[PDB]
């Protein structure tokens, strides 16, 4: 049974490889074992080093496929995706088919987090429902990628002292144990400790404030400085913002935005990047364009 | 100036004399013949040190032709067992040869001190000199040896000085080249001052080394009269205070150190005051002036602001390493005495203050009779301990 | 040093050049930091750089970096 | 219950005329090794026997 299904699965994911998608019983028994694998697991999974740590996707496949030929191949190098993989794009259900198929067949060594875009509303009112509809031809496919979204952990820790989330911090979090404790089994609300967790992000003030999103927060170097002090940190990895050079140290070397989408929808024109961690913490920045076409 | 200096007539052409008197028949010496003299399969010491005896008198010009087995066969004269001859007169050939055949000889004995294989030019070596101090492991130990890396990183170091420049002065085809240049020079020196400063430090698996010491002392003298910037960054970037003594007892020019303790002790970094401390105090055991002994006033000035304004860990982290330089302050000045007497007190029972904050496992409070604990109670403790060595510092001090 | 001396206190807004003095490279990197020193004035390249890590400040906007090309 | 001389020893291959593979370090390098806790179940129930003895 494991043997017919591993290569099976290699067989998807070399036929993912090659920008075909898949059928709808093949993804159901994904998206089945994703459910399986990804029950056990916490909301602040510990990642050991070393890690290549990718940003936002945002379904531009061709631009992941560049990606895995920067950092290295999927079996070889272990990565962590902090969400938002789903909407912006193109090809869109290729992508998170690949994440999902690499998370099922590579289980320690690809960490996927979860991101706003990756819920039932945003993905409805953004593009991926609209893909769904484009390419399997009925909206069930949607349920399970949704459900599948549902299941993934939110945020993720690197040697005790990397913590790797999507968005940023809350009000309410003060403690990584209340990470732990938060009810991760539901879609993400308008109010909340994890709608701030993927939904805030980093700012040059000096407190909270009403981010300009309609939901989640802002905050500023002394929010991040009592959060890695309380906490036994020294780094917020997050990729919530476009960056022309792929990579930020805001809030004085504490926070760290890494955009791994070059030509966030076609037409910005940033050079994403994404972080190596290698075995010493002994980190370094892999900057790339986007793909020929 | 030392490899011109060691060409000068000593005392009354002694040397001349012995190639007068002794070398009647030395034809019979050949490079060849110390080449299997050093490669025999067991180890006789007796033959080679006929043959490098002899190559003694010899001239420079003369002992040209014995460079390439002598410095390819020095990665031998490492192992257990050497006789002493055998090191130092290997060592006065090389001092001989560093006077005629200087760079094709440091390049050479580059490639055979090094660990056992990379073959390394003399582009590299004016790029890089930190390959010097990067041989083999028993060199640290070898004396000998260990003064040939030193003449010879000197010498890459001036190398690279001069080839920084040139390449800077090529390629223009400039104010913030200059000081990128001189920013490059200024971080290389230190780097090798503090390469050379931790080979001084005593291996973990011994806890000879005494030359070593002052052969570093030396160059460091050297490098220091050279020129003051580099002890003034090296001093402000800091190394382990087990160093302290052996850096201020055996290399005078740290007298002018007492020049930018006030600027050192005025930096914001904390870790950097503590080190200001303790070199100062060093210092002032080392040499009692009155220059030192108005930095040691604002020393305690600075202290006493300092306890001022402390956070309670940080308080810890600054009174913990310090109190000893003040029992090397009041061995030093007797009129200190009170004043240092006075902050003792004051830092006595402000942490006799925060033992009272929250419980504690050992309640010193009541203690006055007399591992991991409690912060607060080790520092008690170390309050009271330099006390103790005031104390018994003044009843014997006669 | 006499009734004239103010310990300095950190300054926030410091921004540490790196490349400009070597006062400013602390120990447990030095080597580290000598090594890529090195590389910059070996790199020969179109652009010198006084900063290691030059990342942003606020604001990353697509439309002010996109009006600066062709 | 609850340095330069090894760093310089072994930075061959990847630096030479060209730049180091790395951009820094992101904190002190590794956290510990990590400290394993052991304890024998008979003091702990026997202590806390005591403890209880004295209180009661
Ligand atoms: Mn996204
Ligand atoms: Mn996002």
């Amino acid at each position: 049974d494991e043997k017919v299904f591993t290569k099976e699965l290699d067989q998807w994911i070399e036929q993912l490889n090659e920008c075909k998608q898949l059928s709808e019983s093949q993804v159901k028994s994904l998206c089945e074992k994703a459910k399986e694998i990804l029950t056990k697991e916490s909301n602040v999974q510990e990642v050991r080093c070393p890690v290549t740590v990718c940003g936002d996707v945002h379904g531009q496949f061709h631009d992941l496929m560049e990606l895995f030929r920067i950092g290295g191949k999927s079996p070889d190098t272990n990565y962590l995706f902090m969400g938002d993989y789903v909407d912006r794009g193109y090809y869109s259900v290729e992508t998170v088919t690949l994440l999902v198929a690499l998370k099922v067949r590579y289980r320690e060594r690809i960490t996927i987090l979860r991101g706003n875009h990756e819920s039932r509303q945003i993905t409805q009112v953004y593009g991926f429902y609209d893909e769904c509809l484009r390419k399997y031809g009925n909206a069930n496919v949607w349920k399970y990628f949704t459900d599948l979204f549902d299941y993934l952990p939110l945020t993720a820790l690197v040697d005790g002292q990397i913590f790797c989330l999507h968005g940023g911090l809350s009000p309410s979090i003060d403690t990584l144990d209340h990470i732990r404790a938060l009810d991760r089994l539901q879609e993400v609300p308008h109010e909340g400790p994890m709608c701030d967790l993927l939904w805030s992000d980093p700012d040059d003030r000096g407190g909270w404030g009403i981010s300009p999103r309609g939901a989640g927060y802002t905050f500023g170097q002394d929010i991040s400085e009592t959060f890695n002090h309380a906490n036994g940190l020294t780094l917020v990895s997050r990729a919530h913002q476009l960056v022309m050079e792929g990579y930020n140290w805001c809030h004085d070397r504490n926070v760290v935005t890494i955009f791994s989408a070059p030509n966030y929808c076609y037409r910005c024109g940033n050079q994403a990047a994404i972080m190596e961690l290698d075995d010493t913490l002994k980190y370094s920045f892999l900057q790339f364009d986007p793909a020929p076409r | 100036v030392d490899d011109w200096i060691c060409e000068e007539e000593i005392t009354g052409t002694d040397a001349l004399l012995r190639r007068m008197l002794l070398t009647n028949n030395a034809k019979n010496h050949s490079p060849k013949q110390l080449q299997e003299a050093f490669s025999a399969v067991p180890v006789n010491n007796t033959q080679v040190m006929q043959i490098i005896e002899h190559l003694t008198l010899l001239s420079a010009s003369e002992l040209i032709p014995y460079a390439e087995v002598l410095t390819s066969n020095m990665s031998q004269l490492l192992n257990s067992g050497v006789p002493r001859r055998i090191l130092q007169t290997v060592n006065k050939l090389w001092m001989v040869l560093n006077t005629v055949m200087p760079r094709r000889l440091w390049v050479m004995t580059v490639n055979a001190l090094q660990p056992s294989q990379q073959k390394y030019t003399q582009n590299d070596l004016m790029i890089d000199p930190l390959i010097v101090l990067r041989c083999d492991q028993r060199v640290h130990r070898c004396p000998p040896l260990m003064d040939i890396t030193l003449h010879m990183l000197n010498g890459y170091l001036l190398a690279s000085k001069a080839y920084l420049s040139a390449h800077l002065k090529e390629t223009e085809q400039e104010v913030t080249r200059e000081e990128l240049k001189n920013a490059l020079l200024a971080a290389q020196d230190s780097a090798a001052v503090q390469i050379l400063l931790e080979i001084c430090l005593p291996t973990e698996e011994e806890k000879n080394l005494r030359e070593v010491q002052c052969l570093i002392c030396c160059l460091l003298h050297q490098m220091y009269i050279a020129d003051p910037n580099i002890a003034k960054l090296v001093h402000f970037q800091g190394y382990p205070c087990e160093l302290l003594p052996l850096t201020v007892a055996g290399i005078p020019s740290m007298h002018i150190c007492l020049d930018f303790i006030p600027e050192l002790i005025a930096q914001p970094e904390l870790e950097k005051q503590i080190f200001a401390i303790q070199l100062l105090s060093h210092l002032c055991i080392q040499y009692a002036l009155p220059k030192s002994l108005s930095v040691a006033r604002l020393a305690v000035n600075v202290m006493g602001t300092l306890l001022t304004v402390l956070t309670q860990a940080k308080r810890y982290a600054f009174f913990m390493p310090t109190l000893p330089s003040l029992v090397s302050f009041c061995r030093a000045f007797p009129p200190l005495y009170e004043d240092i007497m006075s902050l003792l007190i004051q830092i006595g029972q402000v942490c006799a203050s925060d033992v009272a904050t929250q419980t504690r496992d050992i309640d010193p409070i009541i203690t006055r009779l007399q591992g991991s604990m409690d912060p607060d109670v080790q520092l008690c403790h170390c309050i009271e301990r330099t006390v103790i060595e005031i104390i018994n510092m003044s009843v014997s001090g006669i | 040093e006499y009734t004239g001396f103010q310990v300095a206190l950190l300054n926030k807004d410091l921004k540490p050049q790196t490349f400009r003095n070597a006062y400013d490279i602390p120990r447990r990197n030095l080597l580290d930091h000598l090594t890529r020193m090195r590389s910059n004035l070996l790199k020969s390249t179109r652009r010198f750089l006084k900063g290691q890590d030059e990342d942003q400040v606020h604001s990353v906007p697509i439309a002010q970096m996109g009006n600066y090309q062709e | 219950g609850q340095t330069n001389r090894r760093h310089t020893a072994a930075v061959p291959g990847p630096g030479g005329i060209w730049s180091v593979f790395h951009a820094g370090v992101i904190g002190r390098g590794l956290k510990p090794p990590k400290f394993v806790q052991s304890r024998n179940q008979q003091e702990v129930i026997y202590n806390t026997q005591s403890l209880l003895s004295l209180l009661v």
